[PDB]
């Protein structure tokens, strides 16, 4: 479905090569990514403005976002935000799961929304943008590509949209909507979850605690044992948390080597202990795995 | 001696009726010439020969009347 | 061969080398991002053949996907046209062949478009028309469309001037008929594009797993100690590599390189030297004899 | 900012729009690469023709290197090789660090060299190039972009440059200049400095020399251990050292995991040894960790 | 649209570029200003029409005074041409039309001057030499002066070349003949642009003025918050109703507040019923504002 160009001799420019060698390159790039990650797309970014939840509104203020088929969407760089989500016809609810959506390309054409009103929602807006050459100084306009994104909610038909968590909403004690404080959206950066980042800094904390105490003391068979066990663990994991711009299939194959050794020496416990990667619920992988990991250090 | 000749229409991307390679078309402002024109420059030692020279002079005029003649509408 | 990034002034004279090397430089900073990651990212991911027609001398691929060592993409599936049918009646005097998918070299100097003159040397490129529709609005029309000449030409040929890669691989069945090779394993770039390699290694999961129970069960002793722990430490990280089988064998050999390692040093039977050295254009020689290994040890208690 | 164009029937064509494609393109593959590296940037070869030091010159030969905002240089490919460094001005010092300098983005354009002088330097030059179409049988001169690319002294002002070192020059015992043996830039590609390679093929060497050794004598606990360490490390070193050529982060891990190891029995070494990593100095990481390796193993 | 400002040094030559690019900084430095208190400094001033030939299908300008959105002003009166008139017979079939003043776009490129011939862009400029008398002096003679390649296009037509701003609509009246709208309002620059919204204003401060000295003499909070905010207004809108030669910024402002506080009693009316602030769109601004207040004041 993708036609690469061929650009030789008497070449007509015609607007079908240029868009499909964009097709292309997308392509391309989303290949070389799948290489080494099973689920290269997910939230980087997800910044929602929460002073409107008390008026029934919800406004993104910054989203950065890479689709499972290698769209990237960059409201920071590149993109513009979704319109306002009014949750008055949400309000039944006591819990709400808000994605991000944006419209499935038509293979026969008519992507572009030119105002006009059709049963499949268009995915591409144009937007009129003066744009200044980087080579030289002259200064233009240009047709400027946007998608057509917008906020839908879980429980309503998307099959017409690509989607992806950002953000889960649940009604306060006073009944007024408060972001849930403990959602985690699919990611692609281990940052974009800073919840994420304050539960790894205290098992690194712990860690090391622990670790000190066992090599400060240094039955002497289990000893030596555990203390490698965190000894080896520990400068990787480190590293792996100092820097944390990585996608998150690397920190879970480390965390899960560290739960494998420690039932080792706990009887107390199974040996599945360890939940498997899900990279859309990331909620049932690390929050779990973590606690693991707390106890099995303070069982010690 | 290059001109800068303006265009009757910009490059654009067509459908229907596209333009070829084989037209060596240029972005749609302005095309250069560069078989058009010539270049004479003068240089004088005297001031009586420089304002013959300047316009309303009569060296001014006389030079584009044998012009006129001799390159006719070969060249500007 | 140079590649340059190429200046798009305005009102110069619009050429189509600029957009030749545009492509070039694109293509090529997607190779140099892989090989940050990836010694070898280059292989098959797709080799689906259809061998109704085997029984008469006639093999055909159904869908190639594979990535040649030169960053360039060939599918079949939706960028590319699948090669001539191979005609094996010259080949009926042999027992064992091996087929692979040849592309051939690009030539600096040009002339790597197929025009239908003959010459010493094969293009590269061919062109198609198609009736391609605009995304934007709904107008359709004819457009010269690039597709790749590959062609499938076997292993004992003269291949010098093609890229090539190994697809598949032919043998003589009882009745003197063609049939595939049950246990072939082409240049890998994901796991998925092996049937056979990917039994092998649930099986192997399977066994691990089988073990680990038993000496779960069992647990001064420091030998039971020291192995269920090796068990343990690698089942997590195992199963999700083979649970999601889409990624670069590099990274499965890594695992699987140390869970052998660490074994080696219970066997006294087994040599150090019994795990293989990884060699991406023949896993033949790395993981049937890395997995028996495995399988061997493991039985050891 | 950067502005996909959007390509339709009836639309203009403008050299705008293939300048903001190409550079959405590069961000877009910085994205994935950043999905597994923390550190993309770096050196990939770094050649220099060091015949000429006595001559008071410095002149690259081969040059490659990413980097830290993306831009890719490639003296093989696409790039020119920078004028070759006067050295007559250095008389008085005995070690400079040479970097390669790129100038840095104009957001207001003006960003194309031509010829006219400024008070911040243009990134971008342009030249005349004899380029052969692919397809066919023919050959014409393009406009093609070069990076303004320079070597410059790490004491001089770069304010106004991206640098990335590749080189350090020392006086010898002749009072002739050279280059320094143990020099490491930020590498990218472990291929890119020998005198990396060379140690760590030592460590190698000592590795196996020691679990021979050691595996001949199969309270026993800490041979079994040492053993199963060396062992369990051994099948994948090897393959990350018989191809260096990928980026450095991943042996960084796999060697602090043996030193983490073997840091358990020794008792002459402190807790944290095993140094963090640096990307922009990564000769404040490995010469460290592999001289602890080489103690830790020979104990 | 660089603007490249001119040095003048010891000794040099005089260039066009170096008039056209100063005069062009003095533009600039204008519309800087303006848009340092108001958000909208562009609209009409003034537009006259001779309606005599009208029912002939002709649309004869008299008079305009228009300032563009980019910082262009048109004054048909002290310094510029009018428009040719207007052909309405090319739109009998429609009930109503509305009609745009248009001024072709500045080419960045040059070319703007019309030298006569015909082209796909329309040109800005038009050279038209004129007696120009000395003022310092007695003597006078033939000047270059620069026109505006003015004309007044159908507002449903294509545009994309021009930059427009509304100046008149015309409608069928019983007859079957082209009047004038009663009640169309262009985005104004001054008040005085729009006799319509004059009038209804002078209403609503006779209105306001009347039920003020009912209610001042007929003397409960309720009395005194709505006495108070009359008396509060009055002294205010009053000043700007007598000099209306001002943005309408100002008087939306000042309206605004009033209807505010009065829809504060208010228990039928809707707190959000003041509509925004809209320049191109006017008349979705004061009308409904005019006819709220004129409701809020008989409700007492």
């Amino acid at each position: 479905k993708i036609y690469r160009p061929l650009w030789e001799d008497g070449a007509f420019l015609m607007p079908q090569q240029f868009q499909q060698q964009a097709a292309w390159d997308v392509h391309l790039a989303d290949s070389v990514a799948r290489m080494g990650l099973a689920h290269p797309w997910g939230v980087v970014a997800a910044e929602f403005d929460d002073s409107l939840l008390p008026l029934s509104r919800l406004n993104a203020t910054r989203l950065i976002v890479r689709f499972p088929d290698g769209t990237l969407i960059d409201t920071e760089r590149a993109d513009n935000l979704p319109p306002v989500c009014d949750l008055s016809t949400v309000s039944d609810r006591s819990l709400v799961d808000i994605v991000l959506a944006l419209p499935l390309l038509n293979a026969n054409g008519g992507n572009l929304d030119n105002g006009s009103e059709s049963e499949r929602p268009r995915r591409w807006k144009s937007e009129r943008v003066n744009v200044q050459e980087l080579a030289g100084h002259e200064q233009s306009e240009v047709a400027v590509l946007r998608h057509n994104l917008t906020l839908r909610m879980a429980h309503q038909e998307n099959a017409a949209w690509l989607t992806c968590p950002v953000t889960r909403l649940v009604r306060d004690a006073q009944g007024q909507w408060c972001r849930d404080p403990r959602f985690i959206p699919p990611l692609l950066t281990l940052s974009a979850s800073p919840s994420l980042m304050t539960e790894l800094a205290e098992l690194l904390h712990h860690l090391q605690a622990r670790r000190q105490r066992l090599m400060s003391m240094r039955a002497d068979v289990s000893l030596f044992w555990l203390l490698n066990a965190l000894n080896s663990a520990e400068p990787v994991l480190k590293e792996l948390l100092d820097m944390p711009y990585r996608h998150p299939e690397l920190l879970y194959r480390e965390l899960a080597r560290l739960a494998g050794s420690l039932l080792t020496f706990s009887l107390e416990h199974n040996v599945d202990a360890v939940p498997a990667y899900h990279h859309e619920t990331p909620e049932n992988v690390f929050p779990p795995l973590l606690s693991l990991l707390n106890r099995l250090l303070e069982a010690s | 001696d290059r001109r800068r000749i303006p265009l009757k229409t910009p490059l654009t991307m067509r459908v229907h009726h596209p333009v070829s390679l084989k037209s060596r078309p240029v972005m749609g402002d302005h095309a250069t010439d560069v078989n058009g024109q010539v270049l004479l420059q003068l240089s004088t030692q005297t001031g009586s020969e420089v304002q013959g020279w300047l316009p309303g002079g009569h060296l001014y005029s006389d030079l584009l009347a044998l012009l006129h003649v001799y390159l006719g509408s070969r060249l500007d």
